[PDB]
């Protein structure tokens, strides 16, 4: 019990995770990159904000 | 503006809270389980907040019955584990019945048939011999208290007294805080209670408290952990103190040591050798020497740069006058130091 | 033996997970993004300093309108501010002052919070002004409430020091699902944009992905050296970032089942308390024990800027839904809005 049962469940989770169908890093990365690149040009924290469009101006 | 006005409204209230907080004494209670923290909190209500209402005392009956049943079952199960024979064979049938009833009746109830069995068991010499060997198993501190006065507890019209309430033990989770006025100041005393998690993640929350009252159960010197029957309770308490006292968040914090359960200790010291806890102990197993030795063992754990004194007090948390007295002394130093 | 043979099968299954991980590790994000131009030195200015709390701020959360936000302080107050005007909308006195987290309901109808009281309290904003009506107290955890996030007006997920997370039916106050698996206090959690999955970070130095409907753990992410105190989903729901006591933040991809990048610097040695991505996900902002918020280039791992202004730990931070601002909360009792 406890120690064994926490562990029995540990190994029980690994077995499930070991059957994980992993994708290629590069594909993941490329899709990550493309997502950001498509919108970083309109990101207020990347580009800054023209004072007149800034709601947090004095 | 309406919004602006409302904001000004909230601010004037926030201003009050700040003024009040400035005149508030914050006390953090710490110590191992069963050291006396909840009891100290109950005493603050009795001493500084007009005690318990009729209905509140009545709400404690179920807890008191739970505690009482729990206590006798512990002694009963220990009869087998310690291989102790009953004084009278007939008690065997009582024990068997009591155990069936225990997991048959509603939690917190005490039927006449149950109390009758319990009073009979309490009177048995085997049970009494087992009770005296409580150190060898896990038994509530109030076992004798409630069991010795069981008739009163079950007499119709029964209303728990403050001592009955003080002697109770309830399982709860979450921090408990009590607030009151005393000596023309506001006080906020808190006990983290049932906190199942790692202390390192929350201990910083108490940086800056006015003082820490660390409770130690003097009588734990020969007891072990329920969850770990290899860990001496006093050693565990010492590790806790070492960890707290030398913690980076309390380098200059006022710490007071409550060497609690001095009443149980005074009786136990005549039965159990302190060497059970400190093998190297060469003093006399007397309330004076032994209690002073325990006190020194804890004080010596203080490795803080700020050598401000850590005051010690021998206390009986269940004794309202003792607590009222110690707390009066404690508060004086605090006010005249912070 | 039983225990040992279990200790064995577990480790064997672990060294088996990594190899599978390597098998998909054909490149690195920094390689894939090397042809990208740096964002330059990010220089945000303090646009507002929200003053009102009497003590350390432990948490904050932006309202979906990117204007109202709520903050939690151990002064026992939950304040709702109009960041534009700085006007205080509410100042709710909590039953327990030992709060560690707060959330703003997407609808803006409720806020929630909790702490050492091990309860997640729900307040109805569309009722009382200044103070407000406590509408529910969700009891069930046995360790502190570290984080909570509403999925909608009747559902909320919570993380706790008791090593579990839970989904609650607010109208009932019942726990519809419990998430078990972490072996250390759960410090933070983040819901996927579609609210059908969520990730949690814990003191077991791991992150776990959870199915909200099926209540089980899909994946567990390792790599950090110490406790993960903060976690946040990336905008496209395919990855998330973590912040840890090990002085590093990390980017993990769900599909690749592993980290894509670590964000650190030899001169940054303290622990991280919070993390958040900017709107596009180009920047990863994190709060640190050393009093600053460091802005990182998510794609290139470069430290692009710093938000220095607080005189004590930055305990929490958040970027508005419209991406126009970042708010930082601190132990110094103040919140600042940077642009
Ligand atoms: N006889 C006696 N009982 C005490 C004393 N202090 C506490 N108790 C009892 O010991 C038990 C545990 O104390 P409690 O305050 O619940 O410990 P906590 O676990 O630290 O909150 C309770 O049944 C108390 O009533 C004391 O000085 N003497």
């Amino acid at each position: 019990l406890t120690e064994k049962d926490k562990l029995k469940m540990e190994v029980d989770q690994l077995k499930k995770e070991v059957t994980l169908e992993r994708m290629l890093v590069s594909k993941c990365c490329e899709e990550f990159r493309d997502y950001v690149e498509e919108r970083s040009g309109e990101d207020p924290l990347v580009k800054g904000i023209p004072e007149d469009k800034n709601p947090f101006k004095e | 503006s309406a919004e602006e006005k409302h904001s000004r409204e909230l601010e004037k209230k926030l201003k009050e809270d700040a003024e009040k907080d400035a005149r508030t004494v914050k006390l953090l209670l710490l110590g191992a389980g069963e050291s006396g923290k909840s009891t100290i909190v109950k005493q603050m209500k009795i001493i500084h907040q007009d005690g318990y209402s009729l209905e509140e005392c009545l709400e404690f009956i179920a807890i008191i019955y739970g505690n009482t049943l729990q206590s006798i079952l512990a002694i009963v199960r220990a009869m087998t584990t310690l291989n102790i024979q009953y004084g009278d064979s007939a008690r065997q049938d009582d024990a068997r019945k009591l155990m069936h009833m225990a997991d048959t009746i509603e939690e917190g109830t005490m039927p006449k048939e149950m109390s009758d069995i319990i009073q009979r068991l309490w009177k048995d010499s085997g049970i009494q011999a087992c009770f005296d060997r409580a150190s060898e198993y896990q038994l509530n501190d109030s076992a004798g208290y409630y069991l010795s006065d069981l008739e009163r507890l079950v007499t119709p019209g029964y209303v728990p007294t403050e001592q009955d309430v003080l002697r109770s033990r309830v399982k709860t989770t979450g921090i408990i805080e009590t607030q009151f006025s005393f000596k023309d100041l506001n006080f906020r005393m808190f006990d983290v209670g049932g906190q199942r998690s790692e202390r390192k993640k929350w201990i910083h929350c108490f940086e800056g408290v006015t003082a820490i009252i660390f409770c130690v159960a003097l009588s734990d010197y020969d007891l072990v952990l329920a969850e770990d029957e290899e860990m001496n309770r006093m050693h565990e308490s010492m590790k806790l103190f070492d960890s707290i006292c030398n913690n980076k968040w309390f380098t200059d914090t006022s710490i007071i040591l409550f060497l609690n359960k001095k009443d149980l200790f005074e009786e136990k010291i005549k039965k159990s050798p302190l060497t059970i806890c400190y093998p190297e102990y060469a003093g006399s197993n007397t309330y004076e020497e032994a209690g002073n030795y325990i006190k020194v063992q804890f004080l010596e754990l203080n490795m803080r740069r700020d050598v401000k004194e850590i005051y010690s007090h021998m206390t009986c948390a269940t004794d309202t006058q003792n607590v009222k007295f110690v707390f009066d002394a404690v508060t004086d130093i605090i006010i005249k130091e912070n | 033996s039983e225990l040992d043979q279990l200790r064995q099968e577990a480790e064997q299954l672990k060294n088996q997970i990594r190899d599978a991980r390597k098998a998909c590790a054909d490149a690195t994000l920094s390689q894939i993004t090397n042809n990208i131009d740096p964002v330059g030195r990010i220089q945000m200015r303090t646009r507002r300093t929200l003053r009102g709390h009497l003590a350390k701020i432990y948490a904050m959360h932006w309202g979906t309108d990117s204007r109202l936000l709520l903050s939690a302080s151990q002064d026992g107050k939950l304040i709702i501010w109009d960041s534009y005007t700085t006007n205080k909308v509410h100042a709710i006195p909590l039953r327990s002052s030992w709060v560690m987290t707060c959330a703003y309901a997407p609808s803006g109808n409720y806020v929630a919070c909790g702490g050492l009281d091990n309860i997640c309290s729900i307040y109805n904003l569309k009722t009382r002004e200044g103070n407000v009506r406590v509408s529910r107290e969700l009891a069930g955890h046995t360790g502190y409430l570290s984080c909570c996030r509403f999925l909608d007006d009747n559902q909320i997920v919570t993380s706790s020091g008791d090593t579990t997370c839970a989904l609650w039916d607010i109208e009932t106050g019942q726990q519809t699902t419990t998430f078990t698996g972490h072996t250390g206090d759960v410090m933070s959690l983040s819901l996927a944009p579609d609210t059908r999955l969520f990730v949690s970070g814990a003191c077991d130095a791991s992150a776990k992905l959870w199915d909200v409907r099926e209540g089980m753990c899909r994946q567990t992410f390792t790599g950090h050296e110490s406790d993960i105190n903060a976690i946040c989903f990336f905008p496209n729901g395919n990855a998330f970032a973590t912040g840890s006591d090990d002085a590093t933040c990390r980017l993990f991809d769900l599909r690749a089942d592993q980290e894509l990048m670590t964000y650190s610097h030899d001169n940054i040695i303290c622990g991280i308390t919070s993390v958040s991505f900017s709107k596009s996900g180009r920047l990863l902002l994190a709060g640190y024990d050393d009093f600053n918020c460091n802005v990182w280039d998510a794609l290139k791992a470069d430290r692009a800027g710093v938000l220095a202004g607080h005189d004590n730990r930055v305990s929490c931070l958040g970027v508005t839904d419209d991406g126009m601002a970042v708010a930082t909360g601190s132990w110094d009792s103040f919140l600042k809005i940077w642009n």
